[PDB]
């Protein structure tokens, strides 16, 4: 028992890093050459993408802070859909049947 | 900025900004090219 | 008997939310500001992208509706290629010889 | 053994389906004002892009066929980069001491 | 003991490869009709996107050095999150309880 809730518990780890980045990038880009977001209503979208590898392009970081926030993002997302990637192939071998 | 730029490449879409306003480098999108900084 | 059927059919939904989330968010997004997303023919050509992770940026959402539709094919993108490296893992112990 | 070769072969696939569709789209997009395309020195540099899931946005395919190919080299690119992800899966397995 | 470790380690690499292929690819692009990329500060910024397939947009090397390193280091970039990804799955078959 771990694949599932290391699984379960690793979605929790991105939602958080999300929304806590987005903020933490926007009281930054807010003041200095950014992508075009000033808020988070537009931040948080970001930050999801970011953190889905996806960075569709639209706003992307610029600033030192900013750009932190993608990487830490990125990490974050990437963890925590890893986890979920991994938990299937552990559960998928307790199946001959 | 985000301006009605035609949207065909990336090399013309950075002389179409700096000849707008002053500014290069910016990604095409669907509508119009965008400029960035 | 599991990780390939599991993986086969994981296919399938990322197909399904492909499909759906394209028509939702074209309903949306067509009247909305937004990129590009207010056709099927090339909304659907925005969500295939973001279901692999892609994202090209030509075609990208700004609407509540038009970005709740990438979010949701996203996680199903993302879902159904999953199964698929965790289900070649599966198979790929089962063959010592 | 499998997991090595099937990991190491899957290299291939992506290979082949890189420069296949960058000329198949080549040949299409060339005469479709729209995408940047064209050329196969460009159209090559954007299916490596977009076999690994990176899509910078430089080239977004437009036409059915220059989106087309995008689509083929994104499942030939995962499905190699897969193989490789749980092919270390396997070995790793095969290492406790 | 190995799944950890490889892990461990992996992240060294793509760590390496970053710094390495951004400077490697900044003094060609830097002077060359490729991209806007022609300094470290903002390259090393491009590479880590690349590195973990996200590449918002914002730089689009065409070059062929500028080019090359981002295939450099997409793999390395993969390769270090792969064996995470693994990693995890085999210790994730180690607990019942």
């Amino acid at each position: 028992a771990l694949h599932w809730r290391a699984a379960g518990a690793a979605t929790v780890l991105l939602v958080i890093v999300l929304l806590a980045g987005s903020y933490l990038a926007v009281l930054a880009e807010r003041g200095a050459p950014g992508a075009a977001l000033i808020s988070y209503p537009d931040a948080l979208w970001w930050s999801v993408e970011t953190a889905t590898t996806v960075g569709y392009g639209d706003l992307y970081p610029v600033t030192l802070w900013g750009r932190c926030v993608a990487v830490v993002v990125m990490v974050a997302g990437i963890t925590s859909y890893g986890l979920v990637f991994a938990a299937v192939a552990t559960w998928f071998v307790g199946r001959e049947q | 900025q985000f301006t009605n730029v035609s949207c065909t490449t990336s090399k013309e879409c950075w002389s179409v900004c700096q000849r707008l306003h002053n500014t290069s480098r910016g990604k095409c999108m669907n509508k119009k090219c965008r400029c960035y900084s």
